[PDB]
This record gives structure tokens, C-alpha cells and sequence, in this order.
């Protein structure tokens, strides 16, 4: 580390590139000392490896498709859907295939046929089809794949004429994956569709009861469990969940939600869209909370206790009264076996910044982080959680990984599948900051505890001492 | 709660009674679920001949399919030369979805590059894209080539290949020498298997159309193979240790298993292994060419008959012991090289292991899936076992496919039950598994969710599955396996007879109850 | 009751109404069995800590022991050598059970004569029975060599083989340079690997005491290797292949790989392979002698010293990464070959798997039993994986093997909660389990009755086994696997992992109860 | 295949042999008192496929009876090759109440066979009532050494068992006594005799019927005896016992109260049979319940014995399977008709199924025991066609050379047996265990066998032992 030492390293990578590449790639790698650091939500640079994947991804797999009751369509060819398949752990409670279909692939299997003569005629008859095999589902999205939008197919058509036929919800999205620079846009346009064609259902209902204490949890897509192990405490606390979109969502949560008193962002990226519109149109407050790890989470815990009476704030100190022997002696446990060890993260647009408080937690420091696909105020809400004169990089390269990695020398890296392999055989610890490598919840205090055994378990493995056999 | 001393993860966490508390309120409260009797009752209705009629009259919808897109395979295709970075011309996306699919089942790295055209190329083309990605490429991880396929975007957009790659190379942005092999590899067309058939071809006319004057068909005494798309990395070891076993000259034409295997010694190595560019430009002069997978290499049959002039031999896929009998009688009669004694032994090794096993296999019924080749050595195979592959399922199967294997299953008694379904997925099988419900699945690991579904309906109707074929992500290593030759048989064999005994073993498991037939030797 | 097109057998047959009331009748009518409730009482108990300390004070009384007798290991040690018939002095019931007890395992013809004693050769001797069992055996079954070991009954009666083999030979039943090595090998000492090293050393000795003055040490430049009673052929087989590989000259001393592997061709071949003669006899001008199996190649280690004047290696078993490395590096060593690359990558692909594989290993407990070498390299690779073999249990185990163990728990964290049992058996075992519950079991197949057992105290206490180790009886063909070297350690830890993650999908297959955790991926 | 080819057979495979040798096993191969000798030591070195008599006492007699825990006392050996390797299937709860698949021994050391064994027994007993409260009685089966250091497990028996008021019996099975394990079946029921089956001779409690019955000589094998069972309860008997399969000690103990027994295997159990009639009048008859003309032959004579309500009963029974079993024959005899089985087995298998193979169409053109007597082997004339060969303790090396030239269809035999045809490619049944499968007794039984005589002999492997290029 020395500032001076991470400038060389950054100028050094940067001398392989075409000039028309390392001048774009310079402006999204700088040394942390708000705004004027780094750009972000740009194009991706041809041929260079990015880690990033498209607006389908963005919509379909992030936000649309962890809704449990819904059948969501892959409308196009074969291909996203299959490898988008229970590929992402947005954990649920259903009977599969009855009821709830998240982990099932639904698609309209293009072939030339419909590239040529358009798809919206199998559109209308795949609907009917679902309709009479999955006769419970609650409604369906039509998650469209890159031809749809070039062949100038119409599914908000469809749409419109199938829902009214059959008093269903059908939902298009044109989430097309050439849209966009990464699965950024993905979260907007479903944020939208979401608004224009679900949210909007109950406007004008009043059965349900409210109360003062009720909430909604907005960006947790439940990785591992993580919604379920967050909304236990806000519920121990008072409060009533609503909702929780998209994790373990049902579409009645979702068009419940304008009715909560306050909305509680965790992924900021994904949903400030959705949330800033139901503070324009309902006039519901939103909050941002962090539940990684016990001083994010009990910061957060007091910070939306304070939105609400003393009843509720002393509730807050009960279970934060309650799960302290809890978390202390996770703490107790493994900080000192991962004390002073170093941490680089890649991630999406959240994690990155959002786990390093429970990294810390345990002794550990990040000393370079990054994002896929984040904007400059997520950039910005990352200048004040990373130390200055550490690393960063949006749309990291292939390349830059594995160089910035083989100079600085971190003990653990937290990243995704893609990277994963690479640096297990460089002998790096790796953990998934995804799919939390088949394990979690990470999310509040039963998280932590699951989070701090995980980051031991992988960085004083006994396979790391192997990787170099006694006679070279 | 957490007891730090013994840590729960999701499972069995939230089957604490706090967790399963919330879980009823939160259903309860706001999910306004349809009534568990009314679950039930839609669930056994989904069990019925009655649904699987209404299932098999599908004509738009696709559920839970078993095939992927044409530029995966080709992907796959690329990774098997030396030195070679694939390329997806397209759309970004694509190629974050096809490395991950490759990363979860070899639990390996794998490289892959797009180049990123988005919605301004749509309007105008992504010629620029080309040039540019080509360049970055070349620079930043230095392959000694790049064969480049395309995402549907860019073929629905019409974008000519083969001249946005000679312009890259007029403009300067690549040195003209410089390998670029190139295929049109349409989602919407075909399967994966197809973008493998067309990324090859496309590699082998790039070092051979235009140079054919200098061959002689024989000329470097070896043989050609061509693996197709695959994905065990035993399949590979096999076909090379028993033509070396043999003496025989060959070329292994995509040859990944280097790639997909190196060593965690310290360092990454984005390459390994492969098939050299020599040995493409010489295979010309090979004796012949043999197809391992034929019927998804029919665009490179044509061309290595119509162009290198080769009479590729008529052999199935070699699975089980037909099919590796005639494979490497086919292979002597073209070298001249005979059988050795090492391989004569173990063929008689799995024909000894055959008649050890023929009790617990005989009559046990299979469902079966997966690509058109593997399919049919299976069904091959469990013949010859005395199974009856009751379920022979191929999404990306064709008619004249069918016909063939229709008429293997005619040969024997075993296939009396049989039916070959393409063009049908695993929702599809669903129903065919509870209507005429096998003894096993044979199949990738989409097939758990099958097992779970007659697990549900009872104990007595599980299906259990037998996880063999691509993709398998809930299974450590199984990529390493063998399923050709007498090796790959032997696997099978073994995977098959103990799949039966487990099951057995857990259904006489009942103390005072079943436990009488709970022998110790079987 | 059969339906023709669905016959039942034993299994679920009994489980129809008209079985079911018939045994209920039976047991009602005539058996004055306990009441189900005092059976229940009495099972509970045999759970408890209070039973195991009974349990564990027993002196007298074996309950379910896992190991067998001297000459058992004495015919697989005669079985590797060329053309040899073992051959046991006593009575013919034993050679019935050590035929049958090797045939269930390898699934193989085992080949084996007795020379019949019976009462009154009790009381005068079976010298009689010597000199007619080998001129018989010679001429009927056409051996090159016969090795000679005994049963506990000519053991008891005190039979001096050396005299009885070489009166043979005096009034020509057998020619004088008919190579008779023999061993005295009393089931009431030791194992059945006692019997494998007393047969070994008698057949050494046979061979070179005699002759050792033209021996020089180092002049034929190999080195010679001693596998003690193994049972897997991966473990001849990998032996060999990585000496081969190094190019290291070697001599494997007793061989039974082919003999117990030949091919299905239409012929029974009796012998096949086999260490020959000419071997033995230049065994001591090898460069130095190698033991596999140390702790149970201790008066094998004395002679091989003694008179071969070899300075046998300090190497523990080669099972697992450190000790393969070891075993590797001291061949090199004693050799002068270089460790190749292709060993090298093969170190680095297992190291590579550990990489992939160790987040479900990690803190996994194990209870596992065998002999004592196999053993401790189950013990060594578990702790490299991250493993806790809390129940570590060594029938035949002796103390200063438990002080090398406990020695090796030591040097890991791993090895915290573990503790070395010897002279304990499977009912001893089965207590363990129960109180100290582990993950898995791994075992032989007599395991099988400790999983039963568990299962019947509940579904959250069955502990699953994983079939490692001799006996195995139920499942086919798991002979043929490998756990030495590299390839055993990538066997070995591919069973584990998926044992791990079958027995996950299991406990998440319940639909809507625990499948949110069912994962495609993991 | 003629009476002079197997003649020539005969002497051509003898040859090999040394005098001694070969003057001995002439007199044990024979072509159907006057044709061939039996129940004779075996020659030295020339691979028997005879077992001991501790496998005779242990293994097969007292084993299988459940509710006993019985001592492989000596060595540890003989208890663990022989622990769960015979299929004598039983209802228990193993460990607690039942013991058949477990191994109990003494696992004698140098102490022992310096010093005795007889204190060791002692504490061991009071072990196993610690630890296994439920049992029922304890048998001590000896093994060789015991007799040959002398010590006295009779008077640890009576001594303990006066002591625990506990039924425990003395075996001195030693595996030098005898020729086979024929001996081993003569202890086995004398220890039966001396040491259990008089409990109850002043018990008058037991409510006796008309049709009381007893199954002897049958260990129900795969659940043979329960399929056996369930025919004669049809027919309105009451079976108060089952002599070792699925048996209890209070069944055995009940004996003697019974009207008929009924003896499957002879060799087994004709000795406590005769016991019976003589002490307490018990009457006894063989049967065969080996497919469905046996069985149907079987249960008429039964019924015979008994009155004219049982006999209707017969015919209900007999009309009841008669679709059943013809069904079998239907589907399975044009499968198997006109092949050729040579059968090698124990002391009444070899010919007691030669009726379910001629049931398919099959010729059993070969047969021969491990241990008969020549009481067996008058039994196997009537049941053999002409000219067919006959072997008593068959060495390996005739085995295989009589194969070679009769060339078999299917061979049934023991596991030490089985690999060798298989390689051979000659199709081979496992007729001691049934190959894992069964069971073959009564009409159920024959479904399954004809089932199990297809799947092998007309399996696909079959065609495949010959390379292509070879
Ligand atoms: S939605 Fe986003 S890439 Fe906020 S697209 Fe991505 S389940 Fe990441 S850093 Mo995968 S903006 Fe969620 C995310 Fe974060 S799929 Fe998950 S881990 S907190
Ligand atoms: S008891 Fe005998 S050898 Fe009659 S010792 Fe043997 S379970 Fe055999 S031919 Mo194994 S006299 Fe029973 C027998 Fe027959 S063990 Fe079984 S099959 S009908
Ligand atoms: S960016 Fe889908 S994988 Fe592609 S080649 Fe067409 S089928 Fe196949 Fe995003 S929406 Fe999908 S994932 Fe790509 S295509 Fe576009
Ligand atoms: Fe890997
Ligand atoms: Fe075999």
C-alpha cells in the first residue's frame, strides 16, 4: 500500500491496452482518498473480458424472477432462460410447478419460424397454454430476450388483449439485453414495468388494515435466507412486513405496498427507482439499512426505530439486548483466527460497499473493492466506507483482476463464479459474494454467524499450504 | 438464534420454530395463497394421464427444456485449440452466461470475450465492435488465435462476419496472418450441439478451403477425430490412450481437457493443451476422418467429404460394447494396426463385469435424456445390459434420429416398452415418470427437480435419479468420469448396479419391518 | 400371491396383507416374544451413555469384530505370485470360508486347497495328509509353486510343517526343486494381515536365504515393493503406473492384480500374472525394499534388513498429499529418477479438487475402522481435507500404532475431538455413534448394521455409511477402485463430497418443508 | 450323452490323478448301494467345495434361530466368514430381541489356547446377559481348537445355566470332527435333543388341534419357509413351529406337541425326526414344495394324513394357485424348454428341484451333493433320467472338466463355483443363496424361479464372450 505504489500498479496495467481502450479504462480505476474519482455506468470496452451480464439478467433474473407465484416468461430463443435457471438462490416458500415457479424455465423457444414471421401469435398461444397446465399462478411477466425488440414484435399488445381476455396480469418488460451497458438498466426497466402494470392494481382499494407500524422490505432478493433473516428482527422489533420484493415475493405483497408507512431499501441500486416513485404518488418515506454484520445491523435497527414511537425504539434495544451474547461470541470466536487479513471484493452494485462493516467486524480490511454495474452515487456512498489510499475498479477487466491481485496479495477475495477458479489456483482464498458459495444467510445477526464461519473455513483451509509440492 | 459452537445455515435454520412462525404470519398476512387442499388437489391433478394429454398437445410453450443455444457449443468447440480465446461476436450478456454455465459443472476458469455491441449497433451494425474487440483482445490476452461465433442479436441484424473480420484486418487492427476463424451460430436454430458442428466446420475451412492443392489424402498416416460436444473429460482421455494403446496415428481435432484441468500450483494458466493450428492444416492428409458424435456433426461431414475427400466411416457414437467393438474395428481396418491384447482384456473385463451384475440389472426400467448421441449409446447400452429404456427423451432430437434409434430399440426384446420422444422437455417427462413410472432417471441434474416432484406424491412413487450427461452442478467431479469405450462403460455399468443396490438397501432399511431382505451381500 | 407380469421377490412380497397377517399369527401364536413396548425400552437403552460404559468394560465377549484370521491373508499373499496354488495345512471348513469370503468381494474366482485333517489326524499328525495333499495338488491343478500355511487346528496339535514339506520330498510325493515356501500363520495370534506377513517373509526366505552370498546390493538397480493384504486392484495398479511413469525400475512382490481380474472370454484361466520366481530370488540385489504397509510388514521389515542387508525407508502408507509426496520423494531419492511433470500436474489436479471441494468438507465427522495402515491414511487425508475423524477404531490396532496416530491428531486442529480405539469392535463402534454422533461412517459393508440401527432411533439420527475399506459385499465392483497416491485421494474425496451432498439433497427434497434450500447448484 | 460318453468321461478325467487318488474318486462318480459311495473323507489337495462341521451346526441348524445368541467360540475366523452369509431370513429386532445376523465369538488368543477357555466362556456369558438382556438362550458352537485342548464347555454350560436359570446349550461342532458338514447337522440336532427339546415334556398347557404341524428342515432361505407356511396354513394346518428358518426357541420347545412333522430337508433333520417318533410319537413324512407339480403332489399327501375337511381345503388351495402357476409356466417354458442344467449343491437340493426344471421344460442332465449319504442317493435315482452323470464331492478339477464336454445350458451351484462358469460363458444360478433372490418354495416361490432361470439363461451377455476381430 502506499498510494504512490497503487498508482504505479494501475499505470503499469494499463501500458497493454490500445490507446483508445487504456484511455477508457484509466478514468474507471483511481486510489480512494465525494465525486471527480472515477466514472461509472459506461459502456463496456469490446474484447477486455468484463465480468458484467445484460438488462435480461437485470430484470428477469434479479428482480422479476424471485416472484414466487407469478410464471415468468423468457420470450425469445432457448438460450437465457436456460442458463438464468435456479441459477441465483432468491430462497422461497411454494409447491413447484402447483403454486410457486421460481426454480422452473418457461420460454417461447424461438426458432427462424418466429424470428421471420414475429412472435406474438406464439406469445398469445403460449399464454393460453399456461394457463390451462399452471392454472394457479397469479399472473405473468413476459421477460423479453434480444430479438423481440429488433424483429419489432409488440408484447405490451399481447399484453393488454390476453390480460383482458383471460382478467389476468400480464406483465411485458422489454428488457432486451442488447439495452444498456450492463444488468444496471435491467433493474430500471423492470422497476417501471413493476409501476405501469402491478403496482397500481390497489390504488383505489381500502380492505386492507394498516397499522402505523407497517413496512416493507425493498432490494432483498433473499439470497440464502437473507430476507427471512432480516425480517425476523424487524418484526421482534414491531414492525410489520408488508412486503418484501423480490425475495420469497408474492404479487399480492408487492400490490400491498403502497399502503406500508415506510419503505426499507437494502439494494439501493436495484430499487431506488420504485421507491422514489411511491414517495412521489403515495407519499411513502423510503430509508436506506445495511444488516451486514452487528454494527451495520444495530446501526440500522435504532436508525428505523427512530422513525417510529418509543414503543418501537424499545423494543429496538430488546433485540438488540437479545442477540448481543450472540454475535459477541462469533465475534469471540473467529475475529482473532481472521484478524489483520486482507480482503478484495467484486461484486454488482450493493455488496461491495455494504459488506466491508462486517469484514470489519471480524478484524479483516478490505483493501480494494469494485463494482459490475454501480453508478457514481453508489461510487459516492463508497468513498466514506473504504480506507483511504485503497483500490478501486468499476467494470474491472479480466486482466486488471488478476494483475491488481498478483501485486497487492490479498488473504481472501469475495467474488463471483466467474472469477472463482482463477484464483483458487493462484492460491487465494475465494469465497462467492453472490451465491454466498451455496451457503448463508449473511444477513443480520444469524447471518453474521454464518458469514464469520465461512470467511474462516475458506481462509485457514488447510488446502492452502499444499498448493506447492516439496520439490517444486 | 445461533448457538456459536454448532452454526446453521439455511437448512435447518429456518425450521426453527421463531422462523417457521414468521413464515406462517407472513403467508397468512399478505401472500393471500390459494388454500394446501387446493395445492393438493392441483398437484394430484398434475400427476394424471388426463394432464399429461393436455401436456403432450403443447404447440408455443416450453417448460423446463433440455438443450441450450447454438453459440455455447461453440464456445465449448473453441476452448479445444491451442492457445485460442472464443469470441462472441453479440451481445455481452450472452457470453456471462455462457462461462458461468461452464464454470459450474467443470468447477474450472472459463474464457470467453464478447464484444459488447449494444443498442446503437442494433441501428448501424457492429462492424466497429469487431474491430475494435479483436484488437483489445489480441493485446490484452494474447491468444495465438480467436474464433469468433455470434449472440442472436447479431444475427438477427444480418451482420456479415467475414467481411467486419477482413476489414478488421485491412484497417490494421489485427495483422492479416493472424487466425480469425469465424461461424454463424443462430440461437434460434438448432442447439448447442449445432454451434458446435458449425464453429467446427468454420475452423476447418479457415486452414484448409483454400489450400488444398498441397494434400494427399493418407499422406501423415493418421486418423482424424472429432469429438463433438462434450463434456466428460474421461471421454477425451479414453479416445486418445486406447488409439495410443493401438499404435495408431491420430488427431484429436478440439481438444479441451487440458484447458478445463490444469494444476492449482500457484498460478493461472488461461491456456493449455489443445489442438494445434499445424495440426488442423495438416489434417487434410490424414487417412480419414471418424465422427465420435455424428449425428450433430452432419455440417462437418459434408465438408470433410466434399472437401478433404475423406469416406467417413458409418459408426455410431462408441458407447457400450457394440459400439466400441466396431469403433476400434474400424479403426484397424483404416491404420492397419491390430487390436491389442491390453484392449481384448478389457473388453473382457466389462463383459465380466456384465455377467457379475446381469441379476440386479435385468428388466429395470430407465427414463432417460440428454443430446442426440449420448442418447442412443445409453439406450444402446442398457440393452445390452437387459434394462428397457422405457423414457427416451432428446429436446433437440430429429426425425430421422428417431428413426434410428426406434429401430435399435426393434433389434431386442429389452425395447418392447420403449418410446422415443424429441422435441418434448423435462415438463414433458414429468408426466411420463408418475403416468408409466420407470424403476430410474438417467439424466443432468434439471433432473432432481423430477425426483422431488415424485417424492411428493409418495415413497413408492420416487423416481430416483441417476445424474449422468450436462449439465450436473449439484455433484462434485463427476465431470472427470468416462461414459465411451469399454472404460466409460464400465462407469455406467457400475453407477447403474449400485444406484439399485442404494435404493434397495434404503427401501429394506425398516427395522422388524423390511430389514429381513437387508442383506449383506448382493 | 404373484401377478405373472409383476413377480415379486422376498422383497415386497412379505409385505402383502396375507404374509403380513401369517407372520403376525406365527410370532402371536407360537413365539412368546417380547412385547413391543419392552423391545423398545431395551433398543432406547442400547443408545445410551449408560449401555456404552457396559459396553466398554466387556473382556471376554467380542460383539461383531472387524477382522479375520492369519491364513486368510496368507492365501491373498500366495495368490500374487506366478502360477502359484496357496495351500493351507489343516482343515478343509476354512478353505471353504476364505474361498467364499474372497469371492463375495472381488466378485472372482479364488483358488485355494486344504489338505483335509480330520479327527485322527488330531491325534497323530497330519503328515500324511502332506505328502498325499501336495503329490495331489501338483498333478491335478498343475502349480509351479504351492505355499503352505496352517489352520488353527494343525496350529493347536503342533504339526512342524518344515518337516512334514521336506518328508515329502524325501519319499517323492513331490520333486526336491519343487518350490514349497511355507508359514505357520494361528488364527489366535494377530489378523488375517499377520498371516499376510508371515506368508510373505516364508516365501522370501524360500527364495534367497540360501543364495545371499552372490548378492550385491543396488545391482539390478530396481527397488522393490511390498504391498502387504490389499484388496483394492486401483492400489497395484496405481503403484505401478506412477514408478513406470518416473521411469523407475521396481519389482512389486507379490502381484495378485491379474489373477484376480481375468477376462470373461469363454475360459477359466486358475492363475494369471503373479510375481514370478526368478523375482524373488533377485529381490536382494535390488537397490532397497519399499513397504507399503509398514504395521503390518513387521517380521517382513526384520528379514528384508536382516539378510538382505536393505535399509527399508521410513515411509508411511501412500495414501493421502503428504504422504504420496513423501512416498514420491524418497523413490526419487533412492532411485535418482526426477519426479515427472505428468506427476507433478496429477499432485496439482488433487490439490485443485481440495480447492473446489472443501467448503462442504469442512468440520465433516467420521467414524471409520479397517486395518491399521489403511487406517491411519484415512485418519492423515481427512485431517488434509479439513475433516474430523472423531471415531478412529482399529480392531487389530496395537499400542505403539495408536501412540503414531494420536501423534498424527496432534498435529492438526482437526484432530481435537478425535480418539484411537483398538481392540474395540463394531459393537463397541456402534455406541460411539450413537453418543458421539458423526456426519458419516466409513467402513465396510458390516457398517451397513450400525446405519440400520441408527435409523431406527430416528431419521435426524441415522448416520449414512460410505463403503471404504474390506469387506464389501453389497455393492459390485468397488474393488476396483483406487485409495493410494493421487488418484485414490481424488477417489476419496469425490465419495465423500457427494456422500455429503446426496445425503443434503435428501433432507431438502421435501416440497414446501425444506426445499427452498434443494439447490440446482452446489 | 450316452451312457458309454460319459463312461469314457469318467476315466479320460481321471487320469490326471495319482493312484491313491484316482482309485478313490472312481468310486464317488458314477451314471444312473451298487453305483457310487459317498459320505467318505475328502482327498487331500484336490479343492472339495465341502465346508466343516461347525458351518453343519453353526451356519445351518442353530443360526438361524433367532432369539438365541449363539458363541463362535475359539478363533475369530469362523464367526466372520460365516456372519450374514446365509440367507435364513427372520422377523426381529436385531440386537435387541433377534441376533441371527450378528457375530458373537470368544475370539480366542494364546492365553486361551494355552490355559483353556473355559473361564473366558463363563465371563462372556455374563457379558452377553449384561449387554443383551432379551435373549432367550445361548448356544456355545464350538470350533476346532476347543476339543483339542480339552477343555469342558459342558460343564460351563450347566454350571451357568443353573446359575442364570438360563437355557444354554453345548455344541461340539469342532470343524475336525466328521467329513463335512453332514456330522455338523447330526450334533446340531443332538444338542437340539439333549439340551432343549425336553423343557416342556411335564407341560401340559400348550392347546393342542387336530392339525397341529410342524416345518422341519427348512431355513427359509430367501423366505422360503414363509412361502411354504402360508400354503399349509391355507389348507387349514396350523404350523406351531419352523425348524431353523425364522425360528424361535419356544417354537422348538412346542415340538413335541404337534401331529405330523413335516421334514423338508431330510439330510438336516431326519435325525431329530426320528427322535420325535420315537419318544414321543410323533409321526413324520418328507415333502418337496420345489414347483408347482412337487408342491401339488406334496400337499395332497399332507392332507392325506389328516380328515376330509383338510382334504377339501387341498383343493381350494390347489384350485386357488392353479391359474397362477400356469400363468408362470406359460410365460417362462417356452423360454426355457429343452435346456440342459448341471446342479452341484449340498445334501438336498440336488435333487429335490430337479421338478421345478422339468416344470420349464428343462433336462437336469447332471447332479451331485456336497455331503449325501447313500440314503440321499437312492432318492436321486428315482428322480434322475437315464444315463445321467452323478458326482459326490465333486473336485474342482472334475467339475470343470465335466462341463467342458456335457456343455451345460446353465449350471446351478455355490458362489465358489459361480465365476469360474460365468467365465466360461456358461449362464450359472446361485442354488445354495439363490443368487440374492427367492423365494423358490411353493407356488410364489416357482414364479420367482422360473423369473430368475430366464433373466440368466437367456441374458444378452451371453453372446458377447467372443470378440469380433478374435
Ligand atoms: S440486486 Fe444486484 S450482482 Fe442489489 S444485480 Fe446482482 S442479489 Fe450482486 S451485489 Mo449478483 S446490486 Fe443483489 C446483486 Fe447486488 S444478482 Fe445479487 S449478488 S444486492
Ligand atoms: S440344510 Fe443343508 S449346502 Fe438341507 S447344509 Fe447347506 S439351506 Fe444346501 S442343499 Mo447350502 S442339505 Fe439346506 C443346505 Fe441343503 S446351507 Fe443350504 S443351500 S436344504
Ligand atoms: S444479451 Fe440468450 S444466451 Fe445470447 S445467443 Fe440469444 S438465446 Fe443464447 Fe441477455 S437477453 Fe439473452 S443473455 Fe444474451 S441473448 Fe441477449
Ligand atoms: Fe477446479
Ligand atoms: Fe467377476
Amino acid at each position: 500500500m502506499s498510494r504512490e505504489e497503487v498508482e504505479s500498479l494501475i499505470q503499469e496495467v494499463l501500458e497493454v491496452y490500445p490507446e483508445k481502450a487504456r484511455k477508457d479504462r484509466n478514468k474507471h480505476l483511481a486510489v480512494n482518498d465525494s465525486k471527480k474519482c472515477i466514472i461509472s455506468n459506461k459502456k463496456s470496452q469490446p474484447g477486455l473480458m468484463t465480468i458484467r451480464g445484460c438488462a435480461y439478467a437485470g430484470s428477469k433474473g434479479v428482480v422479476w424472477g424471485p416472484i414466487k407465484d407469478m410464471i415468468h416468461i423468457s420470450h425469445g430463443p432457448v438460450g437465457c432462460g436456460q442458463y438464468s435457471r435456479a441459477g441465483r438462490r432468491n430462497y422461497y416458500i411454494g409447491t413447484t410447478g402447483v403454486n410457486a415457479f421460481v426454480t422452473m424455465n418457461f420460454t417461447s423457444d424461438f426458432q427462424e419460424k418466429d424470428i421471420v414471421f414475429g412472435g406474438d401469435k406464439k406469445l398469445a398461444k403460449l399464454i393460453d397454454e399456461v394457463e390451462t397446465l399452471f392454472p394457479l399462478n397469479k399472473g405473468i411477466s413476459v421477460q423479453s430476450e434480444c430479438p423481440i425488440g429488433l424483429i419489432g414484435d409488440d408484447i405490451e399488445s399481447v399484453s393488454k388483449v390476453k390480460g383482458a381476455e383471460l382478467s389476468k396480469t400480464i406483465v411485458p418488460v422489454r428488457c432486451e439485453g442488447f439495452r444498456g451497458v450492463s444488468q444496471s438498466l435491467g433493474h430500471h426497466i423492470a422497476n417501471d414495468a413493476v409501476r405501469d402494470w402491478v403496482l397500481g392494481k390497489r390504488d383505489e382499494d381500502t380492505t386492507f388494515a394498516s397499522t402505523p407500524y407497517d413496512v416493507a422490505i425493498i432490494g432483498d432478493y433473499n439470497i440464502g435466507g437473507d430476507a427471512w433473516s432480516s425480517r425476523i428482527l424487524l418484526e421482534e422489533m414491531g414492525l410489520r412486513c408488508v412486503a418484501q420484493w423480490s425475495g420469497d415475493g408474492s404479487i399480492s405483497e408487492i400490490e400491498l405496498t403502497p399502503k406500508v408507512k415506510l419503505n426499507l431499501v437494502h439494494c439501493y441500486r436495484s430499487m431506488n427507482y420504485i421507491s422514489r416513485h411511491m414517495e412521489e404518488k403515495y407519499g411513502i418515506p423510503w430509508m436506506e439499512y445495511n444488516f451486514f454484520g452487528p454494527t451495520k445491523t444495530i446501526e440500522s435497527l435504532r436508525a428505523i426505530a427512530a422513525k417510529f414511537d418509543e414503543s418501537i425504539q424499545k423494543k429496538c434495544e430488546e433485540v438488540i439486548a437479545k442477540y448481543k451474547p450472540e454475535w459477541e461470541a462469533v465475534v469471540a470466536k473467529y475475529r482473532p483466527r481472521l484478524e489483520g487479513k486482507r480482503v478484495m471484493l467484486y461484486i454488482g452494485g450493493l455488496r461491495p460497499r455494504h459488506v466491508i462493516g462486517a469484514y470489519e467486524d471480524l478484524g479483516m480490511e478490505v483493501v480494494g473493492t469494485g463494482y459490475e454495474f454501480a453508478h457514481n452515487d453508489d461510487y459516492d456512498r463508497t468513498m466514506k466506507e473504504m480506507g483511504d489510499s485503497t483500490l478501486l475498479y468499476d467494470d474491472v477487466t479480466g486482466y486488471e483482476f488478476e494483475e491488481f491481485v498478483k501485486r497487492i496479495k490479498p488473504d481472501l477475495i469475495g467474488s463471483g463464479i466467474k472469477e472463482k477458479f482463477i484464483f483458487q489456483k493462484m492460491g487465494i482464498p475465494f469465497r462467492e459474494m453472490h451465491s454466498w458459495d451455496y451457503s448463508g444467510p449473511y444477513h443480520g445477526f444469524d447471518g453474521f454467524a454464518i458469514f464469520a464461519r465461512d470467511m474462516d473455513m475458506t481462509l485457514n483451509n488447510p488446502c492452502w499450504k499444499k498448493l506447492q509440492a516439496p520439490w517444486e | 438464534s445461533q448457538q456459536v459452537d454448532k452454526i446453521k445455515a439455511s437448512y435447518p435454520l429456518f425450521l426453527d420454530q421463531d422462523y417457521k412462525d414468521m413464515l406462517a404470519k407472513k403467508r397468512d398476512g399478505f401472500e393471500e395463497k390459494y388454500p394446501q387442499d387446493k395445492i393438493d388437489e392441483v398437484f394430484q391433478w398434475t400427476t394424471t394421464k388426463e394432464y399429461q394429454e393436455l401436456n403432450f398437445q403443447r404447440e408455443a410453450l416450453t417448460v423446463n427444456p433440455a438443450k441450450a443455444c447454438q453459440p455455447l457449443g461453440a464456445v465449448l468447440c473453441a476452448l479445444g485449440f491451442e492457445k485460442t480465446m472464443p469470441y462472441v461476436h453479440g451481445s455481452q450478456g450472452c457470453v456471462a452466461y455462457f462461462r458461468s454455465y461452464f464454470n459450474r459443472h467443470f468447477r474450472e476458469p472459463v474464457s470467453c470475450v464478447s464484444d459488447s455491441m449494444t443498442e446503437d449497433a442494433a441501428v448501424f451494425g457492429g462492424q466497429q465492435n469487431m474491430k475494435d474487440g479483436l484488437q483489445n483482445c489480441k493485446a490484452t490476452y494474447k491468444p495465438d488465435m480467436i474464433a469468433v461465433s455470434t449472440t442472436c442479436m447479431a444475427e438477427v441484424i444480418g451482420d456479415d462476419l467475414n467481411a467486419f473480420i477482413n476489414n478488421s484486418k485491412k484497417e490494421g487492427f489485427i495483422p492479416d496472418e493472424f487466425p480469425v476463424p469465424f461461424a454463424h451460430t443462430p440461437a434460434f436454430v438448432g442447439s448447442h450441439v449445432t454451434g458446435w458442428d458449425n464453429m467446427f466446420e468454420g475452423i476447418a475451412r479457415y486452414f484448409t478451403l483454400k489450400s488444398m492443392d498441397d494434400k494427399v489424402v493418407g499422406s501423415n498416416k493418421k486418423i482424424n477425430i472429432v469429438p463433438g460436444f462434450e463434456t466428460y473429460l474421461g471421454n477425451f482421455r479414453v479416445i486418445k490412450r486406447m488409439l495410443s494403446e493401438m499404435g495408431v496415428g491420430y488427431s484429436l481435432l478440439s481438444d479441451p481437457e487440458e484447458v478445463l484441468d490444469t494444476p492449482a500450483d500457484g498460478q493461472f494458466r488461461m491456456y493449455a493443451g489443445g489442438t494445434t493450428q499445424e495440426e488442423m492444416k495438416d489434417a487434410p492428409n490424414a487417412l480419414n476422418t471418424v465422427l465420435l458424435q455424428p449425428w450433430h456433426l452432419e455440417k462437418t461431414k459434408k465438408f470433410v467429404e466434399g472437401t478433404w475427400k475423406h469416406e467417413v466411416p458409418k459408426l455410431n457414437i462408441p458407447m457400450g460394447l457394440d459400439w466400441t467393438d466396431e469403433f476400434l474395428m474400424k479403426v484397424s481396418e483404416i491404420s492397419g494396426q491390430p487390436i491389442p491384447a491390453s484392449l481384448t482384456k478389457e473388453r473382457g473385463r466389462l463383459v465380466d463385469m456384465m455377467t457379475d451384475s446381469h441379476t440386479w440389472l435385468h428388466g429395470k426400467r430407465f427414463a432417460l435424456w440428454g443430446d442426440p448421441d449420448f442418447v442412443m449409446g445409453l439406450v444402446k447400452f442398457l440393452l445390452e445390459l437387459g434394462c428397457e429404456p422405457v423414457h427416451i427423451l432428446c429436446h433437440n432430437g430429429n426425425k430421422r434420429w428417431k428413426k434410428a434409434v426406434d429401430a435399435i430399440l426393434a433389434a431386442s426384446p429389452y425395447g418392447k416398452n420403449a418410446t422415443v420422444y424429441i422435441g418434448k422437455d423435462l415438463w414433458h417427462l414429468r408426466s411420463l415418470v408418475f403416468t408409466d413410472k420407470p424403476d430410474f432417471m438417467i439424466g443432468n441434474s434439471y433432473g432432481k427437480f423430477i425426483q422431488r416432484d415424485t417424492l411428493h406424491k409418495g415413497k413408492e412413487f420416487e423416481v430416483p435419479l441417476i445424474r449422468i450427461g450436462f449439465p450436473i452442478f449439484d455433484r462434485h467431479h463427476l465431470h472427470r468420469s468416462t461414459t465411451l469405450g469399454y472404460e466409460g462403460a464400465m462407469q455406467i455399468l457400475t453407477t447403474l448396479v449400485n444406484s439399485i443396490l442404494e435404493r434397495l438397501d434404503e427401501e429394506t432399511r425398516g427395522m422388524q419391518a423390511t430389514d429381513y431382505n437387508h442383506d449383506l451381500v448382493r
